[PDB]
C-alpha cells in the first residue's frame, strides 16, 4: 500500500 | 568592536543614548560571521534588557538594534532560543508587528520565524500569543507586487515556520486561517516566495488524509504541477515533495494529482541529474503505481514504465529500492495485461540484478513482486516461460542462493518459488 | 529552520 515516508 | 563588558556597562548607564549605542555595538558585534558572541551576551544578562528596548515606541532605533540584535540570538542553537522566549520577547515581538516602520516590522517577522522554527512547542506558543492575525495583516493588499521584495520573501519564510513540524500538527484552526494567504503566495511570481510557499504546503500535506485534503480542497494541485516543472531546483524540491506528499492519500486524492497533468513531468524527474530528485520522484511513483488499476495505466499511457526500468537498471540505490517498491506496488495491484506489458519492457533482469543486494527488505520486495509477476503468469499459463527468463538472468543463482539468508521471511519466499516453479 | 541576519 501507500507508503508515507 | 566593543566588548561585552563594555556594552554592559553602556546598557546599565541608564542613559537612553548610551543604551542605544551600546545596543547596536551588540547587535554589530552579534552579526559578524565568524562566531558570534551569543552565550556571552546570554550569560551577560543583557536579553531581559533587550526585550524591554522592544516597547520604547518613542525611540524606534532603539527597537530596531534591540530587536536585530534579538534576532541574531534567536536563530541560534534551541538553547538561545529558549533563552530570548524566556526573556518574554513572543509578546513584545507581535506588538512589534504594528510599528509603523517597515524594517521594524519586518524584524519582528523575522524574530517570530525564527522562534517557531525552533520546533512545535515555541511554533504553537507564537500561535497562542496571537501571533497568526497581525502577520496575515501585513498581507491585506489586493496585489501582493506592491509590497516590498525583501518583506514579503521574510513573511513567506515566517509563515511556513508557522506550517512547520509535525507532533504535533499545527492546530487544525490555524492553518485554516492561513491557507488562503498561503495559495496567494503559491501564484506569486518571485522565486524566493514560490519557493517557502511550497516547502509549507509539503509540511501541510505531511500528514493524514484530512490534513491532505485541506490543502487539496484550496485548487493548488494544478499550481504545484505547473511549480513541478520549473528550472529553479529550490522550487521543484519543495514541489515534487508536496505532490509526493499527497500521492499518500486516498485514491481521489492521488486521481487529482494525475488530472492535473503530473505524470507528463515525471519522465524529466526520473532522469533528473540530482540524486533526490530521482529518489522521490521515485517514491512518488511507487504510491501511484500502489493506486487503482486505471491509474496504473494511465502510467502506462505516459509511457512511464520504460523509465521505471531504467531507474530500477541504474540509479542511486536509494532511489533503486524506491524503484523496487514501485513495482511490487505495480504487481500487486496491476491487471494480468499491465504485468505482461511490465516484463515486456525488460524488467526481469535489472530486478534479479538487485537480488545481490545487501539490504534485507529490497530482497523480499523483490522476491514479492516476483511471486507477483508468477500469479500473473499462472492466470495465462506461462510460468514456465518465466521460470526460463528468471533463469538466464542468473536469476535462478540468487533466488536458489537466498535459502541460506538469515532473515525467515526471505527463504520462505525463496522456497515457495523454488519449489513451485522450478523444483 | 533558522536564519541570522
Amino acid at each position: 500500500g501507500r507508503r508515507t515516508r | 568592536n566593543w566588548s561585552v563588558e563594555d556594552i554592559v556597562k553602556g546598557i546599565n548607564s541608564n542613559n537612553l543614548e548610551s543604551q542605544l549605542q551600546a545596543t547596536q555595538a551588540a547587535r554589530k558585534l552579534l552579526s559578524r560571521e565568524k562566531q558570534p558572541p551569543i552565550d556571552n551576551i546570554i550569560r551577560a544578562g543583557l536579553i531581559p534588557k533587550f526585550v524591554s528596548f522592544l516597547g520604547k515606541t518613542d525611540c524606534s532605533p532603539i527597537q530596531f538594534e534591540s530587536a536585530w540584535a534579538l534576532t541574531n540570538i534567536a536563530s541560534g542553537t534551541s538553547e538561545q532560543t529558549k533563552a530570548v522566549v524566556d526573556g518574554g520577547a513572543i509578546p513584545a515581538f507581535i506588538s512589534l508587528l504594528a510599528s509603523p516602520h517597515a524594517h521594524i516590522s519586518e524584524q519582528a517577522v523575522w524574530a517570530l520565524g525564527n522562534i517557531a522554527g525552533d520546533g512545535s512547542a515555541f511554533r504553537d506558543l507564537v500561535i497562542k500569543h496571537g501571533a497568526i492575525d497581525p502577520l496575515l495583516a501585513l498581507l491585506a493588499v489586493p496585489d501582493l507586487s506592491t509590497l516590498a521584495c525583501g518583506y514579503l520573501r521574510n513573511l513567506t519564510w515566517t509563515l511556513s515556520n508557522l506550517c512547520r513540524n509535525k507532533n504535533p500538527a499545527p492546530p487544525l484552526d490555524a492553518v485554516e486561517q492561513i491557507l488562503p494567504t498561503l495559495v496567494r503566495l503559491l501564484h506569486h511570481n518571485d522565486p524566493e516566495v514560490l519557493a517557502d510557499s511550497c516547502w509549507a504546503i509539503s509540511y501541510l500535506t505531511d500528514g493524514p488524509n484530512e490534513r491532505i485534503e485541506m490543502v487539496v480542497k484550496k485548487g493548488v494541485v494544478p499550481q504545484l504541477v505547473k511549480l513541478l516543472g520549473a528550472t529553479e531546483l529550490p522550487i521543484v524540491t519543495p514541489a515534487l515533495r508536496a505532490i509526493g506528499n499527497i500521492v499518500t492519500g486516498t485514491d481521489e486524492q492521488t486521481q487529482k494529482v494525475i488530472d492535473a497533468g503530473a505524470l507528463a513531468v515525471f519522465p524529466s524527474l526520473l532522469t533528473n541529474p540530482k540524486t533526490n530528485i530521482q529518489k522521490e520522484a521515485t517514491w512518488t511513483m511507487s504510491n501511484i503505481t500502489a493506486g487503482r488499476q486505471d491509474q496504473i495505466q494511465q502510467v502506462v499511457n505516459h509511457g512511464l514504465v520504460p523509465f521505471l526500468v531504467g531507474v530500477l537498471s541504474k540509479a542511486d540505490f536509494k532511489t533503486q529500492k524506491e524503484a523496487a517498491w514501485a513495482i511490487t506496488n505495480y504487481t500487486s495491484g496491476g491487471t494480468v495485461e499491465q504485468i505482461v506489458y511490465l516484463v515486456h519492457c525488460g524488467i526481469i533482469e535489472p530486478l534479479m540484478n538487485l537480488l545481490s543486494a545487501k539490504d534485507t527488505k529490497i530482497i523480499q520486495v523483490i522476491l514479492d513482486a516476483i511471486s507477483n509477476i508468477f500469479q500473473a503468469a499462472e492466470k495465462l499459463g506461462e510460468t514456465e516461460k518465466l521460470s526460463i527468463m528468471i533463469e538466464e538472468c542468473g536469476g535462478l543463482d540468487k533466488i536458489e542462493a537466498l535459502q541460506r539468508h538469515e532473515n525467515e521471511s526471505v527463504y520462505k519466499a525463496s522456497l515457495n518459488l523454488i519449489e513451485k516453479y522450478f523444483s
